[PDB]
């Protein structure tokens, strides 16, 4: 125990130091990335200390290290739950981290402002570690909240930019409204059971959890860009390379994920909201697939990849197997990671071109990055005994045998098909065919930073869900028995996504026109959601602000009913009182009215 | 529709000032004048020293001697028990299951 | 302010693109490139005025039906992906009067050569005002076109702004 | 208190007899040493209050604002000393005046034990603050500014001094110890319904209450930096202060007599928040955010529970910090440019570096991120004002969504985007600037470490 | 198919019917559109370029915008039908429909507790 | 360093060692450097102080409050009563909000130690902290911010009142 829990907070400890070295204690500018770097690798073996004595015993433990605060019956300490969950994610984020950091290092090197940089992605994996090791509410509202604000501002990274200060807002007012499902939680785990641990919101176990359920669902949704509140997350291409592989794999999105899967044992016993989430992660999963199937920008078709692979982790909790949920966390950090890595690479080698439509023709240029973007394609798209197939498929099989929303379960079967079409759609236009960029070449992928960051990754999108799968200790009862084409669906309508893909693009090069469809529109908008929500509610708010609640009443009515009325009769009065002819004979004659009116009317003389 | 002979002046004058403009952002060679694996493994051991070592010493006095002298600051769950397991605190055998029916 | 010429050339360079944008491959937009080019040269001699008008409004009808809704965009072109990427490198020239003694130290030949510039700039900034004086109708300029300068030693009027702006790749 | 309330009065002979060129480092220094000793107040005990004498005591719930109030003092003298350059020496001496005699009002105003005092003294601050404004800022508009501020308070403070006389001769007694005895219930009638307006109206007013609310974006558009620095941290508070005692002796009429003021302050603050999106002055805009993070208070103050009280306080406490920062901030600004106009200097992050940071973070206190003292007390008032209604959690949710969006849009246009061109004087911030964000920062972020001595008595 | 405009998405400019049929009297609008600006801009310029400036070129059109989107209301606001109505409608309407949501929902609440119906078995924190 | 009746727990099992792998173990050999590395070092730095603390040896004690009469024996309005009655029923206050604070950290802790098993294995806690839940709710709920002891009083009467009543009509 003393062995587990010292080097359990000695990781956490060990990410701190380096932004405590900003205060220029004993700080080496020259080449503080590759300090930040370093931590995050020796971190990475810390870290494996303890999640090899879980694997080994299933040792788990909290520590309550502080007590930070007491109000009256509610005790707030600062406390860490080393579980499961916590045990498996952190070594996985910190490896994925370290990739991501070293790529970075040859990503920003032109970048002046490079150190600050290192240092916000480190902010940015503190605050979710905060996050996932969290054993009390408000602990996990402190992580919740750093993981957005470190995102705001890593997406406004390049802040004379218009376009990316609107997408780091947007980011903040999506997950804004997620975060009041967030405090309806709260409020309502206070006052029916009067806590925010962990610990005693489960042994209570409440069966009227209805309420503080649908607020975490609502949390969730904005946090990993479920439908409803999902435009911020392709949006959020703004940034960096490296933000973005470490947004979509490590950090923000899986957080909503994360949250859900923290509650299972609440939501395990609340059908109605296993249907809630259920169907709002198969129409997230199907909406966004079919969203990156006409998307010309790389970045944004895998910021779709993204969404559509989180609403099938929503698609996980819905049909009760967070432990399938969590694992296709752990398993897509490696190749979702990579991908973005790889896309780096090309739009590094082609001056910074992120259209695919200016691509191709890349399969030899760049071998390397070529191999690890086939690897990630096939780890996506659930190619056997990938990192990628150890998660999906038992998901899928766990969905086909399910007591389930029929349509739930068609949405979901059918946006796996849509997986291999636009990964088919990246592979075809990016590295086949005849080069469609500038006559310069400039091409080359031979920086040991860029090429030792992506192998690794490789290695990890090829052997860590077996890794992992063959160590995790079971929790469930997975179902084995069914018949053969509830097994193989997965494989199969993969499969046929990637012929049907094959045929769509090979059309591509035939010498005919062809003028596009309602379909195509509406897949390459977007839906037309951004457009229509982005232009409408913006305009009624802000309407709304200056014309009625400024001007109609702040500056009009509020004063009109009371300063402006008032001057006015005082005023009026004033006028009438001295307004006077300063003669002596109606002065005496108003005294004559004022003795008889004092008698007669009044009767002052009794 | 191309420059008018004053349009043609005037970017010519132009462009001679901005090319010396560009010219002289330059640094001469003394700019800046500034005031005043046997490797590798030592700069990995002090780094492990100072930035492991150093902290796990003090969190470990800290979880051992302030922490850990509190009631349910660390809470472990408590290990499985196996059937014929044998216990270090007490010696005790935990029996083996019944005979499996044969399958 | 734009001639049907001008609207018209701006239609072929847009249609153009957004051909481009559909046929993706390069063989394929040639084909079609030049297919769009006929289209262009039937009606290029055309001399009644009130059908050339005619056909550049059905024209961009056409093109607005058969536009790309996601077209290709230059990455520093406006509403590309690094468009206004740099300006917060971009730093004035102004700011650097208010660097420390200590600071400018370090460069003394760039901040002598910057003193040069800013002396050249006084010295010409009378001429360039009386040059625009004499140059200027009463009411005002009508356009905002400005002039070269005319003697040998004269600099253009209003140039420093233009001549000492941020570089594209400030940093 | 007469160990604050002597050395605070002997700021002022010290300020007189300086050397001319030792006005701001004598009082300055000196009123920080004040500031040093106040920590004092921190003698709290778990059941009874600090009870000095027969005229002063402190208790959890004044002992805060105590420190508050004596911390600004030096930070109002380093934010004014600069525009106040060219005034001449004995005009100088008589503004550093009226901020001494407002301190020690202040002082005593929160220490006083029996509520007339605490009437006497609550106005008393009108007079210097009053004067600063119209004084001392800087357009025509100032002289209307001091007309709304004074009659608005006068308004309601009159009918106030009316119940409080006729309370005492009820009761027999205003002393604050006392009436926590002999508190009788308060029954319907129609002369309870006018004696508990009277009672309140007064710090509806200066809170300030929506629709109560006009005279103080006309003040702070106004008044001199140290003007609005002392508004907006603790002459706001005045009126929660004394909400938060007199509601003792209001029970039970306060059940439904609050309804009407908590639905002015719940929809008050989604209107507030949202016109801060549109405003185009940013001392307008702070002005704006002020009434609607004290809409919550009043609603914590009203549904009167430990929660809300704990929340009301701590909210009290970082609002004060955060909103005197943001004006800072703005007059810094101001002293470069000389317009309060937002969209006039954008991009100022590529020129101030290090001002940017302020700026950043006292956003980010200004829309509540945790753990910082800001969220805290926002969030222990959303807790119980969900027990009050769980309905309520709709509107506190969405301001917190507008805060978020007003709070970054400020730090967007201002700091970021491209700078504008023809505004070239904008010299590097000055070691007082920095170090003046600083010192309102810096308390605000350690207040986080051990939040208990701001959360009030029912802590 | 033709463009049918909205107020969040404007006619295309090389589908508006009146950018073709340009006139005379059409062109010398526009030439005298260009004069204004061309006036503005010099007017600017001069002052930008100016060596021995340092300081904001007040604008004169950013001041205006910044008085009338404040000072310059009430000055001319009228009391009539329409921002009566509006004035009553925005102004005690929401305040109204609050107090019935909260009141009713309160009310509601306080007829279970008294009468033992709702569930309160932990709740010690308010 | 606390008292186990308060803080109760059970007495721990621990499994010994059964290796069915010839495999050495990695944690056994970390477990060992970690002794050696950390622990060792780490208790010698202890001992130091410890032996500091012994040659300075002082105490502090446990203040202890004389019990007083109670608001139920003030008489109307004499506060010198009323306030030795308050101050002691606000100190009551405090230590009954800290018992259960007590009860739920043995409910947390029990949670947590009994893992899979805890809903079966937690029900003596689980039902301690319902009832004393019930006893503070009885007590101090619903009292508003400005409570005291005459609130407490009150409350508790109107509760008298209605058991009474009940009883009456059964
Ligand atoms: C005893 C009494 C103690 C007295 C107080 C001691 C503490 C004060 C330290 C004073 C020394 C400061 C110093 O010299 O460092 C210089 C330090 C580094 O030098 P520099 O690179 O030249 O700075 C230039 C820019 O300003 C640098 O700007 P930047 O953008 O590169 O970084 C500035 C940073 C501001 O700095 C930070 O706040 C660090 C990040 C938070 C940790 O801003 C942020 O990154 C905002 C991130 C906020 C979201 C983080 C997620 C929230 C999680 C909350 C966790 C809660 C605990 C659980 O500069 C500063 O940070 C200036 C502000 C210093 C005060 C910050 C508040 C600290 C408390
Ligand atoms: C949900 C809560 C959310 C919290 C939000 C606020 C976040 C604030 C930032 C988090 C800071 C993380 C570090 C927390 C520990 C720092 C404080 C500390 O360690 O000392 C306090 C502690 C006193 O013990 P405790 O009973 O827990 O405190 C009660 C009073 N608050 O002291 C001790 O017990 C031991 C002190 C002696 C240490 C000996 C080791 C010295 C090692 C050499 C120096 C290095
Ligand atoms: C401007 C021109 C209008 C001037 C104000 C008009 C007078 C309004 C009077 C309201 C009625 C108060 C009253 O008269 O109550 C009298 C009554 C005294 O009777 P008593 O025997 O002492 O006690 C038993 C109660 N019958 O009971 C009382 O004394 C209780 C009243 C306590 C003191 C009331 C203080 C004045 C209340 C009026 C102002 C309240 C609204 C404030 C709004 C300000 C907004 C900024
Ligand atoms: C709740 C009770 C509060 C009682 C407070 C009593 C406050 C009395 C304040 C002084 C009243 C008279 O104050 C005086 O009013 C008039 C009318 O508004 C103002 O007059 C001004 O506004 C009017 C209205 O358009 C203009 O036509 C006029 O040209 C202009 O000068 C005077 O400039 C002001 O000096
Ligand atoms: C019995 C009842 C009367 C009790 C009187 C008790 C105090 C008597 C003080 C007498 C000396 C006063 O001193 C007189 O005022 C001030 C302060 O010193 C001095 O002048 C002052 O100018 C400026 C401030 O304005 C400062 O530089 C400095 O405070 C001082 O030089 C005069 O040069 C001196 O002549
Ligand atoms: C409900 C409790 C609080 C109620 C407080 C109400 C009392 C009155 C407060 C304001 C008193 C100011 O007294 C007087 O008011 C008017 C406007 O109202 C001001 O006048 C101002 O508004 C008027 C009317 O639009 C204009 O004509 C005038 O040009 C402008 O200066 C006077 O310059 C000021 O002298």
């Amino acid at each position: 125990m003393n062995m587990f829990s010292s080097l359990s907070l000695v990781t956490l400890l060990l990410l701190t130091m380096p932004i405590m070295m900003m205060s220029f204690n004993t700080y080496k500018p020259s080449n503080y990335p590759l300090y930040v770097k370093t931590a995050i690798s020796y971190a990475f073996i810390t870290s494996m200390i303890p999640t090899m004595m879980f694997i080994h015993s299933g040792q788990e433990l909290i520590i309550s290290n502080w007590h930070w605060l007491t109000i009256q019956t509610l005790k707030l300490s600062l406390s860490f739950k080393m579980d499961y969950f916590s045990m498996m994610f952190i070594p996985v984020a910190l490896f994925v981290t370290w990739s991501i950091m070293e790529f970075s290092m040859w990503y920003m090197y032109s970048d002046p402002n490079i150190n600050k940089f290192f240092k916000y992605l480190l902010l940015f994996l503190i605050t979710m570690l905060i996050l996932v090791t969290a054993n009390n509410l408000f602990q996990l509202f402190i992580g919740w909240e750093g993981v957005g604000i470190m995102s705001f501002l890593l997406i406004g990274w390049w802040y004379g930019r218009a376009d990316a200060n609107t997408a780091a807002l947007q980011a903040i007012l999506y997950n804004r409204i997620g975060d009041i499902g967030f405090i309806l939680a709260m409020a309502w785990f206070l006052t029916n059971l009067n806590t925010w641990d962990l610990q005693q919101i489960f042994m209570l176990n409440p069966s009227d959890s209805n309420m503080p359920l649908i607020g975490l669902a609502l949390a969730a949704t904005g946090k990993s860009a479920q439908f409803g509140l999902h435009p911020w997350l392709p949006s959020a291409m703004e940034g960096p390379t490296p933000v973005s592989a470490l947004l979509h794999s490590s950090t923000m999105v899986v957080a909503g994920i994360f949250l859900l899967i923290r509650f299972y044992p609440l939501t395990e016993n609340n059908k109605y909201i296993q249907s809630i989430t259920l169907c709002l992660g198969a129409i997230t999963t199907l909406f966004t697939a079919m969203c990156a199937l006409t998307q010309n920008d790389i970045k944004k078709i895998i910021a779709f990849s993204t969404s559509s692979q989180l609403g099938l982790m929503m698609v996980t909790i819905g049909i009760n197997q967070p432990y399938l949920a969590f694992l296709h966390i752990c398993t897509h950090a490696f190749f979702k990671a990579m991908l973005f890595m790889c896309s780096g690479s090309i739009i590094h080698s082609l001056n910074d071109e992120q259209d695919i439509r200016k691509m191709g023709g890349l399969f030899k240029a760049m071998p390397f990055t070529t191999t690890a973007l086939i690897v990630g394609s096939l780890a996506l798209t659930g190619m056997p005994f990938l990192t990628g197939f150890y998660s999906k498929d038992l998901i899928i099989e766990a969905a086909n045998t399910s007591y389930t929303n029929a349509w739930a379960l068609l949405m979901t079967l059918i946006a796996t098909s849509f997986t291999a079409i636009y990964s088919t759609r990246i592979i075809f236009f990016a590295l086949l065919g005849q080069p469609r960029f500038p006559t310069l070449v400039n091409i080359n992928e031979n920086n040991p930073l860029l090429i030792n960051s992506i192998k690794r990754l490789l290695i990890g999108s090829l052997f860590a869900g077996y890794i992992i799968s063959n160590n995790i200790p079971p929790t469930t009862i997975p179902q084995m028995t069914m018949p053969y084409y509830l097994k193989t669906t997965a494989l199969i309508v993969t499969i046929l996504g990637f012929i049907l893909a094959l045929e769509i693009s090979n059309m591509t090069k035939n010498l005919k026109y062809h003028y596009p469809s309602n379909a195509f529109k509406f897949s390459t908008l977007l839906g037309y959601f951004p457009t229509i929500m982005h232009r409408l509610a913006p305009y009624m708010n802000l309407s709304m602000s200056q014309k009625s609640a400024s001007s109609l009443l702040d500056l009009i009515w509020l004063e009109a009913i009371l300063p402006k009325t008032i001057s006015l009769a005082q005023m009026k009065a004033s006028t009438l009182v001295t307004n006077q002819k300063g003669l002596i004979k109606l002065y005496f004659l108003s005294f004559l009215i004022t003795i008889l009116i004092s008698m007669i009317l009044f009767n002052f003389h009794e | 529709s191309g420059y008018t002979p004053e349009e043609k002046l005037r970017l010519q004058q132009l462009r001679e000032l901005r090319r010396r403009w560009l010219k002289d952002q330059e640094l001469s060679p003394r700019e800046p004048v500034l005031p005043p694996v046997i490797y590798k493994t030592y700069r990995h051991s002090i780094f492990a020293f100072t930035h492991v070592l150093i902290p796990v010493w003090i969190i470990h006095y800290y979880l051992k001697y302030h922490v850990t002298t509190k009631p349910y600051t660390i809470v472990e769950k408590k290990p499985r028990i196996f059937p014929g397991d044998t216990i270090l605190e007490t010696g005790e055998v935990i029996p083996p299951m019944k005979e499996f029916p044969d399958q | 302010y734009l001639t049907h010429q001008q609207k018209v050339l701006r239609l072929y360079k847009r249609a153009l693109r957004h051909l481009e944008s559909w046929c993706i491959h390069r063989d394929k937009y040639r084909y079609f490139a030049c297919l769009l080019r006929a289209r262009f040269d039937e009606h290029k001699n055309e001399k009644d005025m009130v059908k050339a008008t005619q056909l550049l409004r059905e024209a961009e009808e056409e093109f607005w039906h058969g536009q790309h809704p996601q077209p290709y965009i230059f990455p520093e072109s406006p509403g590309g992906t690094s468009y206004e990427r740099y300006e917060c490198y971009k730093v004035p020239e102004w700011c650097l009067d208010d660097w420390h003694p200590s600071e400018k130290a370090m460069y003394p030949d760039y901040f002598a050569k910057r003193e040069q510039w800013k002396k050249l700039r006084r010295e010409s900034w009378e001429r360039e005002v009386k040059q625009l004086q004499e140059e200027t109708p009463v009411g005002g300029p009508r356009t905002e076109a400005l002039p070269p300068a005319r003697k040998q030693g004269d600099l253009p009027p209003l140039w420093w702004h233009i001549v000492t702006r941020p570089r594209e790749r400030p940093m | 208190m007469l160990k604050y309330i002597i050395p605070t009065i002997m700021l002022m002979p010290l300020t007189w007899l300086s050397k001319n060129n030792m006005i701001w480092v004598n009082s300055t220094a000196h009123s920080l040493l004040i500031s040093f000793t106040s920590l004092l107040l921190m003698n709290q005990f778990g059941d009874n209050s600090l009870n000095f004498s027969l005229l002063f005591f402190s208790d959890s719930l004044s002992t805060p604002l105590l420190i508050l109030t004596m911390w600004l003092l030096p930070l109002m003298l380093m934010a004014s000393q600069h525009h106040l350059s060219k005034e001449n020496l004995t005009r100088k001496k008589l503004f550093i005046t009226m901020l001494i005699s407002l301190q020690l009002f202040l002082i005593m105003t929160f220490t006083a034990m029996e509520l007339i005092l605490f009437y006497i003294l609550f106005e008393a601050t009108l007079v210097p603050t009053l004067i600063i404004i119209t004084r001392w800022g800087n357009q025509t508009e100032r002289l209307n500014a001091g007309l709304y501020f004074l009659f608005y308070t006068l308004a309601g403070s009159l009918p106030l001094l009316v119940a409080l006389i006729y309370i005492q001769n009820t009761v027999g007694s205003l002393n604050f110890l006392m009436l926590q005895y002999w508190v009788q219930p308060v029954h319907n009638s129609w002369s309870n319904v006018f004696m508990w307006l009277a009672c309140m109206m007064a710090f509806m007013v200066k809170m300030p209450l929506y629709g109560l609310h006009l005279w103080l974006p006309k003040a702070h558009v106004e008044a001199p930096i140290a003007g609005s620095m002392v508004l907006a941290a603790v002459l706001l508070k005045l009126g929660g202060y004394g909400m938060l005692r007199i509601t003792l002796i209001l029970n039970p009429m306060t059940d439904f007599m609050a309804y009407p003021f908590i639905m002015l302050s719940l929809w008050g603050m989604i209107m507030t928040s949202s016109i801060c999106l549109r405003q185009t002055d940013l001392k307008s805009l702070i002005a704006y955010s002020s009434v609607s993070h004290m809409a919550l208070v009043i609603v914590a103050i009203l549904i009167q529970t430990p929660w809300s009280y704990m929340g009301a306080t701590a909210l009290m406490i970082a609002h004060g910090l955060t909103s005197s920062m943001l004006f800072c901030l703005a007059n810094s600004n101001y002293e470069r440019i000389h317009s309060r106009t937002m969209i006039l200097a954008r991009g100022l992050q590529t020129l101030l570096p290090l001002m940017a940071t302020w700026w950043l973070l006292a956003s980010l206190t200004n829309l509540a991120l945790p753990p910082t003292i800001n969220l805290i007390g926002e969030l222990f008032v959303v807790m119980s004002t969900f027990s009050w209604s769980n309905i309520t959690i709709i509107l506190m949710g969405v301001n917190m969504v507008i805060t978020a969006l007003y709070s970054l849009y400020m730090l967007i246009m201002t700091q970021r985007g491209k700078y504008t061109y023809h505004i070239n004087n904008i010299s590097p911030s000055f070691t007082r600037e920095n170090a003046l964000m600083s010192l309102h920062i810096l308390p605000l972020l350690l207040l986080t470490l051990n939040p208990k001595i701001i959360l009030g008595p029912l802590y | 198919p033709k463009y049918e405009a909205s107020r969040l998405s404007s006619l295309p400019t090389t589908l508006d019917p009146a950018e073709y049929d340009i006139s005379s009297e059409t062109r010398k609008a526009q030439a005298e559109r260009l004069a204004i600006r061309s006036r503005l801009k010099r007017e600017y310029q001069l002052q930008y370029y100016d060596p021995s400036r340092r300081g904001v070129i007040e604008d004169p059109a950013l001041v205006r915008w910044t008085y009338a989107r404040s000072a310059n209301i009430y000055p001319n606001f009228r009391p009539n039908t329409k921002t009566s109505l509006l004035g009553a409608l925005f102004g005690i309407g929401p305040l109204v429909f609050w107090y019935y949501v909260f009141k009713t929902d309160r009310d509601r609440k306080e007829k279970l507790i008294q009468e033992g119906k709702l569930d309160r078995t932990f709740n010690i924190s308010y | 360093s606390w008292d186990k009746d308060v803080y109760p727990e059970p007495p721990r099992r621990t499994p010994a060692p059964s290796p069915q792998t010839s495999l050495p173990n990695p944690i056994t050999y970390l477990t060992k450097a970690f002794d050696l590395l950390v622990d060792r070092p780490v208790t010698l730095v202890r001992e130091f102080i410890e032996r500091q603390h012994a040659k300075n040896k002082y105490y502090y004690y446990h203040r202890e409050f004389r019990r007083v009469p109670d608001i139920t024996e003030c008489q109307e309005k004499d506060v010198l009563c009323m306030f030795e009655a308050e101050m002691q029923w606000r100190r009551d206050y405090k230590v009954d909000q800290e018992i259960v604070n007590i009860i739920q950290e043995r409910l947390k802790a029990c949670q947590q130690r009994e893992g899979e098993s805890h809903r079966q294995n937690c029900a003596k806690e689980l039902e301690q902290f319902t009832q004393v839940v019930k006893a503070y709710q009885d007590r101090y709920h619903d009292l508003g911010a400005h409570y005291s002891a005459r609130k407490c009083l009150a409350k508790q009467k109107q509760r008298m009142l209605a058991e009474r009543k009940a009883a009456k009509e059964a």
